[PDB]
């Protein structure tokens, strides 16, 4: 509240 | 999964130590935490990549992490004190802050002491199955004892004619205090083999109890006329008797 | 694509040259509030969302998750570098401009790639620094970015300005005047 | 010289007839190419990009990331709809009309407002002109306020007013400014 | 959002074990973990959900559909699901804290009990073993600080299907399987030769 989108680690560097 | 060294680690205060966690592939976020009994799950620090955003949580400045990887973690304790023992575990998330899973490793038991005159290898014994058991039921239960050790970071196993058994096998999944009433008290742990009546009185049947103890390595100085109490293992062998 | 309202929860921008990152978060596209990566505190744009609180920790953690996903993408497109897009520079007033009231000077700074800019105020050569503000850098459908920066002035016959803009993607420094008329 | 390596994540909400309609496009970009995207109503990861291909594969792999980004239409996108629904939602800002000749040519600043529905109308003693008017597009300042600015091309005699019809959401009868040679 | 659970449950094996746990305070964006710990190793993750029921090849999730109590099942408990269970109310923000969990005890199907307590001799001081009793005894600790009575363990001969219950005791006090576990106390039909 507010609340974020989350990025996600890209595979694998 | 992930992965913990060393196993165990006991040590003298004032002395550094150094605790080390591999990670999950592709798991960005890394936790440390700690655990005592009776005691719950302690948060120490926390990384996402390479860099701590928590470095609160920590017990001291003693106290330190680095993930420089950002892979591989080490948790570093210098001067350590007995306040210090506990098992400190690892875990791993895909990423920080997302409420993602947390998987642990196996933990790293620490044991911090004030001396090391404390400090005793176990005395393993294998008790020969009673002849009113073989003759009641035909099966044949061998006790094995493990006494005297300090401290209690000790692994029990059977191995039947060289190679290890699980099967019909019972360890207590922990060890009592001899004299719960000392403060640096000395521990005992026993354990059990069933077999059959035939397998025990068969004399080309080999039964040995070995005994994983955690103590001293090569590094620490030993001063007492007794015999250092290094890592090792301790035996107690029986065969089958008719 | 098509909707009523349209809100980034949020821009997070990570690139090389610095390094530095950006969090963000936009309503109608407008800066609702930036998080200070080095402060670690939350600064609200507009004055009614103060009353809210949000974690900087979501911010820290998402650039450095950023950071991870940038140097894979570096790697995987054998450095692929970003294009230098040539920006739109251009100075208007807030209100109607009168040689007595206060105002103040909006340069829109539009079409930057990468989002590496400087935009300075000058009045005949000397640099402005009372008086002037700058948006963080919003974002774009095409994935390019503006800033906005603000002067505040008291307008006069013989006092001009001009708005100092140094992008990669400009031969020379950009200088777009305003004469008060 | 200098080379620059972007990497942006957008996570974005799509919002129609208040909480009607909601959709979350989480796009990841890598510098001005998007390369794969997380999108609400297909409910899983596609590849935008041959580059994105790999953490499409990877990330819809992964169920527990997977289902995350299915329950952020609701943990980000409704959660959030509700406090602007209280706060930016709730912002009315009255717009500041003025004519000024720029004569053979009057000026309608609408300055100052939001949101940014609006209206302006042009008229010569009560008949409505367009032909000889010229607009600028709607002008963001960035400050959380619109601006426009409506021109219309005039040759006035005596008795001749000139009037300026604004409409905005924040009013509640529309603003009228004469101007009178 | 905390979560409450039974301090201890004893469930036989071969039959699922439905461990419940209470939520009524969860909030929206709180997933129901499940963690268990087998005396005393690195926690282990089982399952977790947020309104649906999950499967895993480990267990079973059901959540009701006000989210304020769930239900962790065992598909078929064995006597390797004896650990402490955990179920934790967890959002990104927080950090993973667990409660006191459910002493969880899966108990052996002993289809003939054999009561009995016999010595053993060092391959000095001889041990009494006092063996194949039944689950619903339950062994108490040693009163005298110089004679040590361990816990029961249960021991699984898989090569036989058999199964059986086995306490251990040995002392240095006036050289005694007769007397021992006086405390507990063993059944009636139990045999000293
Ligand atoms: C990358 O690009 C360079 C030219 O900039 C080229 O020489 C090289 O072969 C390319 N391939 C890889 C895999 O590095
Ligand atoms: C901004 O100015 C500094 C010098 O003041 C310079 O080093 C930097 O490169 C400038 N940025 C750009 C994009 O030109």
């Amino acid at each position: 509240a507010p609340q974020p989108e989350l990025p996600y680690p890209q595979p694998g560097s | 999964g992930v992965s913990q060294s060393p196993s165990n680690k006991v040590t003298e205060k004032g002395k550094d130590v150094e605790l080390r966690c591999d990670p999950i592939s592709g798991h960005t976020a890394l936790y440390w935490y700690r655990q005592s009994l009776g005691q719950g799950l302690e948060f120490l620090i926390y990384f996402q990549g390479n860099s701590a955003p928590d470095k609160s949580g920590l017990p001291s400045d003693r106290f330190s992490a680095e993930r420089t990887g950002g892979s591989v973690s080490t948790l570093t304790i210098q001067r350590t004190q007995q306040e210090d023992s506990a098992v400190y575990l690892c875990a791993s998330s895909f990423r920080a802050l997302a409420a993602d899973t947390q998987y642990f490793g196996p933990g790293t038991r620490l044991t911090v002491l004030e001396d090391l005159k404390n400090v005793f290898p176990p005395e393993v014994a294998v008790f020969e199955p009673s002849e009113a058991e073989i003759s009641h039921t035909q099966k044949a239960t061998l006790v094995c004892l493990a006494t005297g050790f300090y401290p209690d970071h000790v692994e029990l196993s059977w191995w039947v004619n060289g190679k290890e058994v699980h099967s019909g096998v019972c360890t207590d999944p922990q060890p009592l205090k001899e004299q719960p009433a000392l403060n640096d008290s000395r521990y005992a742990l026993s354990s059990r083999l069933r077999v059959s009546a035939t397998f025990w009185q068969n004399p080309r049947n080999h039964f040995r109890c070995q005994v994983q103890f955690y103590g001293l390595s090569e590094n620490d100085e030993w001063t007492q006329d007794r015999a250092k109490p290094v890592t090792q293992i301790v035996s107690a062998e029986a065969w089958g008797r008719a | 694509i098509v909707a009523d309202h349209v809100a980034s929860y949020g821009v997070n921008l990570y690139q090389s040259y610095g390094p530095s990152g950006q969090y963000t978060h936009e309503f109608d596209g407008d800066e609702q509030f930036y998080v200070d990566l080095g402060r670690k505190e939350t600064v609200w744009c507009l004055p009614v969302l103060r009353q809210f609180r949000f974690d900087p920790q979501f911010a820290l953690t998402n650039i450095a998750v950023l950071k991870h996903n940038l140097n894979s993408l570096i790697k995987r497109s054998n450095s692929t570098a970003a294009t230098n897009e040539v920006p739109e520079v251009t100075v208007f007033s807030k209100s109607p401009v009168t040689l007595g009231q206060p105002n103040i000077l909006i340069c829109l700074v539009d079409n930057i790639f990468p989002p590496v800019v400087n935009i300075t105020w000058l009045s005949n050569g000397h640099s402005v620094t009372e008086g002037v503000s700058e948006t963080s850098f919003l974002s774009k459908s095409d994935h390019s970015f503006f800033k906005i920066s603000y002067l505040t002035l008291l307008p006069s016959a013989e006092e001009s300005y001009d708005c100092k803009v140094e992008h990669w993607g400009l031969d020379k420094p950009l200088l777009k005047h305003w004469e008060p008329e | 010289s200098p080379e620059d390596f972007v990497y942006q994540f957008k996570g974005m909400c799509y919002f129609t007839n208040g909480t009607e309609r909601v959709r979350l496009v989480s796009r990841s970009i890598y510098n001005r190419e998007e390369i794969v995207r997380f999108d609400s109503d297909v409910g899983e990861f596609r590849a935008v990009t041959l580059l994105g291909l790999p953490a499409a594969e990877y990330w819809n792999s992964q169920k527990d990331i997977l289902e995350r980004k299915r329950a952020a239409v609701d943990r980000v996108c409704r959660h959030n709809y509700q406090l602007e629904l209280r706060t930016t939602l709730q912002r009315r800002v009255e717009p500041t009309v003025t004519i000024s000749p720029s004569h053979n040519l009057l000026v309608c600043s609408v300055t100052d407002f939001y949101p940014a529905q609006i209206k302006v109308r042009w008229f010569r003693n009560d008949q409505e002109e367009t032909a000889g008017v010229v607009s600028t597009p709607l002008i963001r300042n960035g400050d959380w306020t619109f601006q426009i600015l409506v021109m219309l091309e005039m040759t006035p005699q005596r008795g001749d007013v000139y009037t300026c019809h604004v409409e905005h959401p924040s009013l509640q009868s529309p603003i009228t400014v004469e101007w009178r040679a | 959002m905390k979560t409450t659970q039974p301090p201890s449950m004893d469930c036989a094996e071969g039959r699922a074990a439905n461990l419940p746990c209470n939520h009524s305070t969860i909030s929206g964006n709180e997933y129901v973990y499940w963690y268990r710990q087998i005396h005393s190793q690195g926690p282990q993750y089982i399952i977790h959900g947020l309104k649906n029921n999950e499967t895993n090849e480990m267990a079973s999730l059901i959540i009701t559909e006000d989210r304020k109590s769930s239900t962790l099942i065992l598909p078929h408990a064995t006597l390797r699901d004896t650990a402490v269970y955990y179920c934790i109310a967890f959002q990104g923000a927080q950090k993973l804290v667990f409660g006191q969990g459910t002493r969880l005890t899966i108990n052996p199907n002993i289809q003939n009990p054999d009561p009995a307590v016999y010595q053993l001799r060092d391959s000095d001081k001889s041990v009494c073993l006092f063996t194949d009793f039944d689950s619903q005894t339950n062994v108490s600790q040693s009163k005298d600080s110089d004679v040590y009575i361990t816990d029961k363990c249960v021991l699984d001969m898989r090569s036989m299907d058999f199964k059986s219950n086995s306490a251990v005791a040995w002392s240095n006090k006036s050289d005694a399987c007769a007397n021992a576990f006086n405390n507990s106390i063993i059944p009636e039909d139990t045999f000293f030769p």
